[PDB]
């Protein structure tokens, strides 16, 4: 199946950012998001996973919290 | 429509005792929602106690109550419960039931919650 | 333990319509037929309206057969009544009714005990 | 490589990030820097059928940020 | 390490074209996106086109679209940009731009490190 | 295009300690070029060292340095090297690099030759 935005694609036709989430185990559910003003953490329900090996699609994602979790990943590459 | 939350199940009970809480949820998609639980004693921050999942099969927990507190949902009533199993005076808090703005989403921050109810004491002491 | 918040009611026009809310909280919903009443000033309530636990079949009074529509969304616990073709004579408080057990209905208004505030509706010239 | 960032809980675990749209004659994607300082390009890989579906390799510890950066504005 | 050549400028006249080569040394070239920059005199490095390891698929400022083409030989580890309907307003230093890391560009010319010294482009009347 | 060659990695070693020579070709298309290593030690003339077909899986190597040296090469970056083990003092010389005019052809001739790079010097001493 197919989940939802984190950023729209000004460029092609009806485009869009997915992320999504590679782990080793089959079982996870939610992914987590420290938030960048570490006020806490942002919990987002996942995708039945897809086997290549596990590729989780998100789930939670909306037109709002969206920063909030592109923040997140920011804070986490520094 | 808004969304209600009627939180109950507090009360007065001795260190080891048990509680059960419950919230029952009006107007909202409920089976779509993550939910969970916050707490906020006496002069302290409101914190996160637990969250259930959507579809009420996986669960998260404070460290501080894992393996006491068991957190639980009925997609059906559109309830959440929470058991609270060995407690302790550190558990005296107001509890309240939460529920996030959007769906198949949870935040630990009490800051990005606007459905609060009004709560449920819970009082863990000698008498 | 078994709480209904009604809304949606007002003041409107003759002609007009009106959409009622009940979003029931504490009851396993989908397994009950749920319903609405009425109660003008003095008069008793009345039935308005039915509907099975799945939604898809429903019984009006005949006052309102033809105007009136009820439904339902099992996944917000709610009930609806859809209100159009509004005369003077619809004015009454309306009530969401739950009954005490599932899959059964009754117009009775004394074989209830789940009863919502209500919420007032007025159809006049102002 | 695909590591949009480093998922710190178990297995090497990382996010991932792919682009969708109805094409796949797409070799990379654009994302303007926040700081109108240019333009970040990176390559993309060979599509997935379900539309069509991109994942993005180029990512490094010199761009993710600007990456995120970007994704943030819009 | 990293080492880049550049050549194939000159002085021509405007309309008329050049073909600019860059031979690198020392880089896993074919996985790397590579591109040329320009620097009028006084002005800043701006980037002019890229072209993506594989070669199949390129990208030009606006200012040279229609009239430049890049294009690479994964063999020689060289990238090329051949120059048509040349114009004043392209005289400048050209410079052969190799990136940090691989499958990746960025038009920022604080962004590289590994320059060549450049080729000089002259579109003039003599 | 002018092929441009830009050698490395000599310098100063004690007798029996090793060193690594690279070489860097630009301008011409590498991997269907045999590869090769020559040497000029003082007062003697430039000779063979060490050779490696276009593909980089066979070999072949001057007597005096069989056994010691490696010859290798990368294609993808256009580069070749040569691995020098037990050095001796009489391994102490100017190291090219050297392209053929031709591909799939190599000579120990280094008049054969005319892309020499300026060479990196390698001296086994005491010092």
């Amino acid at each position: 199946t197919d989940d939802n935005a984190l950023a729209y694609y000004n460029t092609t036709k009806g485009g869009r950012f997915v992320l999504a989430l590679l782990s080793d185990l089959q079982d996870l559910k939610w992914a987590r998001f420290p938030k960048s003003d570490g006020t806490g953490t942002i919990y987002t329900e996942l995708e039945p996973p897809c086997r290549f090996k596990y590729l989780y699609f998100i789930k939670g994602l909306n037109n709002l919290n969206r920063g909030m979790v592109l923040g997140s990943l920011a804070a986490t590459v520094r | 429509m808004q969304v209600q939350l009627q939180e109950s199940g507090g009360g007065l009970v001795q260190p080891g005792g048990s509680l059960r809480l419950s919230c029952a949820a009006s107007g909202l998609a409920f089976s779509m929602y993550t939910m969970g639980w916050f707490r906020q004693a006496p002069g302290k921050e409101r914190e996160f106690v637990a969250m259930i999942i959507s579809s009420g099969d996986s669960t998260d927990y404070a460290d501080s109550v894992k393996g006491r507190f068991t957190i639980s949902r009925d997609n059906g009533k559109n309830t959440v419960y929470l058991q609270m199993d060995s407690l302790k005076p550190e558990d005296t808090a107001v509890y309240y039931c939460a529920a996030p703005k959007f769906r198949y989403y949870f935040s630990t921050s009490p800051g990005d919650f606007d459905s609060w109810g009004q709560g449920t004491q819970v009082t863990v002491s000698s008498a």
